[PDB]
């Protein structure tokens, strides 16, 4: 939305009330933990690709 | 980990130990048989020239 604030050099603006805000932030910190094979993973139960 | 000295902690081992495996071929039941037998069991036999 377009403001324009109404700016002068002997005027200025008081707030006379306020309000609480309580606002939410979301933060991710950790993943999933995974871990690999070779052998089981690339040839899987054989003997010579091992 | 391809070292003697081991230092304190926990480690993944990759796979060491051999077991042996056999060999199991299955295949589909025997059906629809040659009549061999009735050119073993037949009276008379075919001729020379035909
Ligand atoms: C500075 O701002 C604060 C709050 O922003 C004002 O303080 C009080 O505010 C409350 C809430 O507005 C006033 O209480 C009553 O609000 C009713 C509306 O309730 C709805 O909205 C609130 C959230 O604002 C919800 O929680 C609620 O569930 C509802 O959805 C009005 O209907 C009430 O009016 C009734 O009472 C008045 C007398 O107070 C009668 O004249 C009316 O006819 C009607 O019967 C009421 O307004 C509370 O009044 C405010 N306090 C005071 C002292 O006025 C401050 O007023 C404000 N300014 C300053 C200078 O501090
Ligand atoms: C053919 O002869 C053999 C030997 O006696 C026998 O086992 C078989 O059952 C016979 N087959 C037929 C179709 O008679």
């Amino acid at each position: 939305a377009e403001n324009s604030v109404a700016y002068s050099n002997n005027s200025i603006a008081i707030p006379t009330n306020f309000t609480i805000s309580v606002t939410t932030e979301i933060l991710p910190v950790s993943m999933t933990k995974t871990s690999v094979d070779c052998t089981m993973y690339i040839c899987g139960d054989s003997t010579e690709c091992s | 980990l391809k070292s003697f000295t081991v230092e304190k902690g926990i480690y993944q081992t990759s796979n060491f130990r051999v077991q042996p495996t056999e060999s199991i071929v299955r295949f589909p039941n025997i059906t629809n048989l040659c009549p061999f037998d009735e050119v073993f069991n037949a009276t008379r036999f075919a001729s020379v020239y035909a």
